[PDB]
């Protein structure tokens, strides 16, 4: 294929990374569109959790489908510096917070199971207002030093010219983005759901209960298609190997990790089910009295 | 007596039903009863068929979808009617006796039967920008012709009536409710006893709360605030277990206690609806068209049922919440707080 | 249990008076404090009414916008403000209170206060207009209501100078502290409860209610004397 051609006539990866936009921005739309045109707040405490992950979803694909227009669509090669560093930051705050908010529902909807005499008293809406606050502010500070120039944070933008032939990971960051963004989430995935799964043997059990065997399908999904970029992050920036073909497809996979997840939740859980399964099919009188009569 | 009457649009299909308002026990169910009038002449081969369905509405108040329409029946029972269910002899009452001897032998009657784990009729608030069918969950009965269950049914030869089924209050209660719950601060290893009482569990609506608070604050703070305020827990369980905690009447009042001393007087509290207007999400019992009614009634279940298989089920709990000062060597006015749940069930009585 | 009433007085025509009914026992929240008028000479009607669980207040025809209703529960006080009145006001008004939920007719009422000036609609029908009977006589007294009411009607046996008491409500059961020799029944529009014992006490003028729509009013009235 084509190379060094971004100014020279045009790339066709565009097309399949625009189709993972596409799916992303449809997912995300039919799940927030179903939490907002039938105002449920099911799993109140894990509903803010699932929603702002799908918003930060949704914001991960528009961001990620601008360059699907703003990278042919003018005189592309002028300042696109700035433009791929805020970029790279964006999309990896807006992945790096999804996947911290699973783990956080993973974390809080954990409670239903141990510890349910007093769960309606640990977590409260100002409460949970707080640590969605608290885990944008600390997806922002852990991926300040991208944009400090310390390097760049992943795969996610190298889709310009200078961050895909100039710029180089550091290992001193990449050993930084996997010592606390990854290996603390899979260190609280394996923590509860380890625990979760010693309780779902029967003691021979409630929606709270039925809720995990969707939550673990969504999780087991989200590592399944994580695998291959923490692996790729700790390789290439240590400097053992660097495939260009192997990086697209691995950063398509952890980017299409979020339009995977929101059609498979929607194709979980029944309130979007029953409008799917009953929808792929397609003046009175005045309440009067009378007479009885009695013995 | 009075028997109520609805009969089709088309003036054919007339369903009679002994009382709207339907009554429901811990452990024994009353069912409804009527008769159902029309002439054989029109119902040339159609067979009637009535049915209850307990919707759950739960999206908006707006227009329905080509084909979502945001609802589910957690109970359909269908009864036939034409001929009057030959196969099976139905236990007949004396109001379908009486109803069919008021009428001739052209009526024939009908007979459902409740499982008492079914929510009672509460429909939740529309709120005031919305303008259309409410929320929350609403008992149906219709009657309609036709020759099969799969087939449509035809609105302009369809009746349909409204029942609600409402708990009524247990003449015995039980002791009273009390909970008591202490806290000790980091500062200091002395903790505060706070108590709450309330006079009786079951109270009927508009009756006033009567709080009887108890606090001996022994810790070296100061008792900003005391916050008393009745709260509806309207456990919405549709596939879920999603709780709400809407406060109906808070009572404020900044009687300080001060450090290593007691305070103990009893606050008088009472929910209604009037202030309580704009408050969306709240809990309503009962909706026929409009017509405004009380607060959503503890629906009560009797000890050990299943309580994550029903619909909506509301209850009351009293929260005895008061605000602490973090003043000291170094801190602010900024504070946490200790609050105690207390429940009571604020339900209607029997006539 | 009871609800005073006090305010009156002779205000001249176009004055003001805050006529206020103050009541013990009854919970302001649960009980919907109403007020009626009796003409001298003449037969009861109602003019206003608050259900302070609601907030609502209704009015009447001669009433919307001519007075003004309130309470406060601090009290347990309902305060009537007649502002602007006219010649048609002059009448006694009695504090009456009904269960606020589940209208069962006006259970307890006041001692009342006379108001006097000086320098759709549906309409109960009661017949006899008067009659006079003995002991033990059989008189059946009927109340026709223009437009057919759901079975909710109360019959008032009001005696000279006393408020009107509560007997019988939906025109089937009769209230607790009532003989049992008290009874009633319906028969389309038209309702008619029996006196067959006439006793002494019994003998005061009788009125028929339909608590059914708004504007909710009395009949023509009747009287029962001695033959
Ligand atoms: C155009 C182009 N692609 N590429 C790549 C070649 C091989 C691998 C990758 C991986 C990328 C990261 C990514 C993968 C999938 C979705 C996204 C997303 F940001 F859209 F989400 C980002 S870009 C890219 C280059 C390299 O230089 C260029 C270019 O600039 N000139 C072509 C030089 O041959």
């Amino acid at each position: 294929f084509g190379h060094y051609s971004v100014v020279d006539v045009c790339i066709f990866e565009t097309v399949v990374i625009v189709l993972l936009t596409f799916l992303i921005i449809a997912g995300n739309l039919t799940v927030i569109f179903v939490f907002h045109c039938a105002p449920l707040l099911h799993h109140y405490t894990t509903s803010y959790f699932i929603q702002t992950m799908a918003y930060a979803d949704l914001f991960v694909g528009v961001s990620c489908l601008v360059p699907t227009l703003s990278l042919l669509h003018y005189s592309t090669g002028v300042h696109e510096s700035l433009t791929c560093q805020v970029f790279g930051y964006i999309i990896s705050v807006l992945k790096s917070v999804s996947m911290w908010c699973l783990a956080c529902i993973s974390v809080d909807r954990y409670l239903a199971i141990t510890k349910p005499l007093s769960y309606n008293q640990l977590v409260t809406p100002c409460r949970l207002r707080i640590c969605i606050i608290l885990i944008w502010i600390y997806s922002c500070l852990i991926f300040l030093p991208s944009f400090f120039g310390w390097g760049k944070p992943g795969y996610h933008g190298d889709i310009f010219e200078w961050c895909a032939t100039s710029w180089l990971t550091s290992a001193y960051f990449t050993g930084f983005i996997v010592c606390l963004l990854y290996a603390p989430a899979a260190f609280v995935v394996c923590f509860t759901y380890f625990h979760i799964f010693k309780i779902c043997r029967q003691h021979t059990h409630s929606p709270d209960r039925r809720y995990a065997m969707v939550l673990f399908r969504i999780t087991s999904v989200f590592y399944m298609l994580w695998l291959p970029y923490i692996i790729y992050f700790l390789l290439e920036s240590s400097r053992v190997l660097d495939n260009p073909t192997l990086s697209f497809l691995t950063t398509w996979l952890a980017i299409s990790n979020s339009f995977c997840n929101p059609v498979i939740y929607s194709l979980s859980n029944s309130v979007f089910r029953l409008g799917l399964r009953r929808l792929s099919e397609t003046e009175s009188a005045t309440t009067a009295s009378s007479s009885l009569a009695k013995d | 007596t009075r028997v109520f009457k609805k009969a089709s649009p088309n003036g054919k299909l007339t369903v009679y039903l002994g009382k709207r308002d339907f009554v429901d026990h811990i452990d024994l169910v009353d069912p409804v009863d009527g008769v159902v009038l029309v002439d054989p002449e029109y119902l040339k081969e159609r067979r009637v068929y009535v049915t209850l369905t307990v919707a759950f509405r739960y999206g908006r108040e707006d227009l329905d979808v080509l084909g979502l329409t945001f609802r589910k029946d957690l109970f359909v029972a269908n009864v036939q009617s034409f001929p009057p269910a030959p196969e099976d002899k139905k236990p007949l009452t004396r109001l379908q006796e009486r109803l069919i001897k008021k009428l001739g032998e052209h009526a024939y009657p009908f007979t459902f039967e409740i499982p008492p784990n079914l929510p009672s009729s509460v429909t939740l608030q529309p709120g005031p920008e919305d303008t259309g069918k409410a929320l929350g969950v609403d008992y149906e009965v219709k009657a309609f012709v036709a020759e099969n269950l799969e087939e449509k049914i035809h609105k302009r030869n369809s009746v349909r009536l409204v029942i609600r089924k409402v708990q009524y209050a247990p003449e015995r209660p039980g002791p009273q409710p009390t909970a008591e719950t202490t806290r000790q601060f980091l500062m200091s290893d002395k903790p505060l006893h706070l108590e709450a009482s309330l006079d009786k569990e079951i109270y009927y609506h508009g009756e006033p709360i009567s709080v009887n608070v108890h606090v001996t604050n022994n810790t070296n703070k100061t008792v900003k605030k005391i916050k008393i305020s009745v709260r509806q827990y309207a456990d919405i369980v549709l596939f879920n277990t999603a709780q709400y905690k809407v406060p109906v009447a808070m009572e404020e009042a900044d009687d300080t206690v001060a450090p290593s001393s007691t305070f103990s007087k009893v606050y008088t509290l009472t929910p209604f609806l009037a202030n309580n207007r704009e408050k969306r999400g709240l809990a309503l019992d009962g909706k026929l068209k409009h017509e405004d009614t009380n607060l959503a009634s503890s629906t009560l279940l009797r000890e050990g049922a299943n309580r994550e298989i029903l619909g909506i089920i509301v209850s009351y709990k009293v929260k005895v919440k008061l605000v602490v000062s973090r003043g000291g060597l170094l801190g602010d006015l900024a504070s946490s707080d200790v609050a105690v749940e207390l429940p009571f069930t604020l339900m209607h009585p029997k006539p | 249990v009871q609800l005073v009433e006090s305010g009156g007085g002779l205000v001249q025509p176009g004055g003001s008076l805050r006529l206020s009914c103050a009541a013990s026992g009854f919970n302001v929240y649960s009980s919907s404090i109403h007020w009626v008028r009796q003409a001298p000479g003449k037969g009861l009607e109602w003019v206003a009414s608050i259900s302070s669980y609601y907030g609502y207040t209704y009015y009447a025809d001669s009433v919307k916008g001519r007075f003004t209703i309130s309470a406060d529960t601090s009290k347990n006080t309902a305060y009537l403000q007649m502002n602007s009145l006219r010649a048609e006001d002059t009448a006694v008004y009695y504090c009456a209170r009904s269960r606020q939920f589940w209208y069962s007719g006006l259970d307890y009422w006041g001692q009342g206060t006379l108001v006097t000036v000086s320098s759709s609609d549906i309409q109960m029908t009661q017949s006899p207009s008067s009659l006079s009977a003995s002991v033990g006589d059989r008189v059946t007294i009927t109340c026709r209501a223009s437009q057919s009411v759901s079975s909710a009607v109360a019959w008032y046996q009001q005696k000279p100078g006393k408020a009107p008491k509560l007997l019988i409500y939906s025109a089937s059961s009769l209230y607790s502290g009532v003989p049992s020799r008290f009874s009633g029944s319906r028969s389309g529009t038209d309702f008619t409860l029996t006196i067959s014992s006439l006793q002494p006490e019994d003998f005061a003028t009788y009125y028929c209610q339909q608590y059914k729509y708004v504007p909710v009013t009395f009949g023509q009235g009747t009287k029962v004397e001695i033959k």
